[PDB]
């Protein structure tokens, strides 16, 4: 899924 | 919605994945 | 063999790393001991507070094979002990003024001294400020470095040779000669 | 080691309140903006929400989809997904921009992992606040498009 | 109002435009503050900002005479706290006194001259250190940073403080 | 603990944080510890002004004949340091038979010290004394199994 | 000061008046 990342 | 101070672990339920 | 926290003398709820150098506390103070002790000498070692959150808190020092391990360290009269919280010096579960409170980031030193013939001494450190004498003419036997925490906290024991902050006004043998 | 990182923390939990507001975004429908002038390298904000599974989070997807609910989730890590779609903070408004004023970044306690978003320049009161998302790149049909206004925009998110 | 100062200053120290945050450069150098004090009770706090690797600062209180083109606590007329293991510096004699300190804390420099048992305390993240000094010398003592390769510091003055100290009373250093 | 050299230099400046004078139980005025000291630790330096021995022999005759008292300690077989009138507070250190400092001298390139250090750990307010070494009047240190004779 | 001071002797340090 779509997700905010960190990296 | 709710506001949470915290994170806080998802209780699944059985059916979590049925479709 | 290399000085480490014990592989089985031990609480079973405290959580030790895969190099047995790190324990993080679980929940009522329980406790760990070195795999070697002192029985004549002088000897230091080292312990770091890598993480300390707010309501934990630990108990360091030294501590006789009969400590109980499912108490705090200075819970009987096998140990002696230093509480993170108010520097308070324990034995025999009798708390005593003795230094202000240490926390997380600190580097704590703990020397032993129990002479021969021809008095026995505790003595720990903060950042490597002597923080004086803090039992003298203590029960005679076997000591091992000793780690007791409340709550989950961490932190991480060094026993040489070469210390973070090697006393100068003492003189000792690094725990890791054993 | 952790270093600073508990009592940064520690303080920006207590006044994360006085560092944001929720308005109107330029960018897309709500955001958070600077209440007050903070400084570089400053612990603004904590993305908090429900912890899921990664399946968790695929069939969660397709529902909130289905329901043209947005994007509120953030990995935590490879297992984990912070899901803020119907319960957390305010962090989940937080808008993508090509030119970020703020980082993501895990930090990781003993307790558990944490995202904080912290500055990465000093940021002026009233200011959007924006971090890159670093979505997965992905298909044409798939690509999303970027309206973050900078000078030197990507046009996409991906 | 209380600034760094913009010649009390090594000339190789990068000052921002607000004269509130400071870089270093090579060896150890000093930057004062444009106020001093010679008696009462005062607080300042100074945030670390970015500490790369190698680079380190030392921090405390100076009389105008220090030197600046030295670290604080070379001579007699300064003392410093080193972020490099917490050592306390005076007259070049480094002491073990505290932890250490990086990038990202927020440290508190409290100096007390009474009228007449001075002292001086450094706080780490509000929590007092403890007595560093003691019965320092009569003089003027103006808030000094020295700072040992590309290291950037920020200094407040007051009178609002991340950590206030709840343990002594002071003024701000901003009241001068 | 480290070089003579650096523990001296370490000593100078903070030996007034070490001492202070009082009047003593063995006689006069006296030096007593301001704070614990942990054995071998320099404590403070006996300053003076440094004289070959026949300068020492008419200094102390002449500062007789004007009745001011003499206080001077022999470093080695040739010099004495004359501290009557350029002295320090190391000259009111008293004798005892059962001292808890020692006297020593440390050669440096620099010049000859004459430095007081601890013999055991010495604790705030306790009087500090070490054996002047001898070669006659009563010797009142207190000490249990005083040797009686001084000079 | 708190220093030593060496003393000079004169050339006619040692004689009688
Ligand atoms: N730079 C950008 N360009 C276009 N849409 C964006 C964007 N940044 C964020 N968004 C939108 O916001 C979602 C992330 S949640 C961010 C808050 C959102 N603006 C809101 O009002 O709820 C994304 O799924 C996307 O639809
Ligand atoms: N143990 C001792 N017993 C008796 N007299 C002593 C003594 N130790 C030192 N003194 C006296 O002190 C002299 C050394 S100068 C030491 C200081 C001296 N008490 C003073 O007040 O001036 C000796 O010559 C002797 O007269
Ligand atoms: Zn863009
Ligand atoms: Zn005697």
């Amino acid at each position: 899924a779509r997700t905010k990342q960190t990296a | 919605f709710k506001e949470l101070d915290e994170n806080v672990e998802y209780e699944e339920r059985e059916s979590e994945f049925d479709i | 063999s290399r000085v480490l926290l014990a592989l089985h003398d031990r609480a079973p709820q405290l959580k030790i790393s895969d190099d047995r150098l790190t324990v993080v506390g679980e929940k009522g103070y329980s406790m760990v001991r070195a795999s070697h002790g002192v029985r004549k000498g002088a000897w230091y070692f080292e312990i770091t507070v890598d993480e300390m959150p707010p309501d934990t808190a630990a108990r360091l020092g030294w501590s006789q094979p009969l400590g109980n391990l499912q108490a705090p360290l200075g819970y009987d009269k096998f140990s002696y002990s230093w509480r993170s919280k108010k520097g308070t010096k324990f034995h025999q579960s009798i708390g005593k003024h003795y230094s202000s409170g240490y926390g997380q980031g600190d580097v704590l030193g703990f020397y032993i001294n129990l002479p021969e013939d021809t008095s026995s001494e505790i003595i720990f450190y903060k950042n490597g400020v002597n923080q004086g004498v803090a039992y003298k003419d203590i029960f005679e036997g076997v000591y091992f470095p000793a780690i007791s925490l409340y709550k989950s906290c961490t932190v991480s024991i060094n026993f040489g040779p070469c210390f973070k902050y090697p006393p100068k006004d003492l003189t000792y043998r690094p725990m890791s000669d054993m | 080691p952790l270093g600073s990182k508990s009592s940064q923390y520690r303080k920006m939990k207590t006044e994360w309140k006085s560092n944001v507001y929720l308005a109107r975004s330029r960018i897309q429908g709500l955001g958070l903006y600077a209440a007050r002038d903070i400084e570089k390298h400053t612990m603004v904000i904590e993305y908090i929400g429900t912890i899921i599974r990664n399946e968790v989070a695929n069939r969660k997807e397709k529902l909130y989809e289905s329901q043209n609910r947005g994007v509120y989730m953030f990995r935590m890590d490879n297992d984990h997904v912070i899901d803020a779609t119907l319960t957390g903070g305010p962090a989940r408004y937080i808008n993508h921009s090509c030119a970020p004023n703020c980082v993501a970044e895990v930090v990781t306690f003993e307790r558990g992992h944490k995202i904080i978003i912290s500055s990465s320049r000093r940021i002026q009161k009233g200011e959007e606040l924006c971090y890159d998302y670093k979505f997965d790149f992905e298909d044409d049909q798939h690509k999303i498009p970027c309206h973050c206004g900078a000078v030197n925009c990507r046009k996409w998110m991906n």
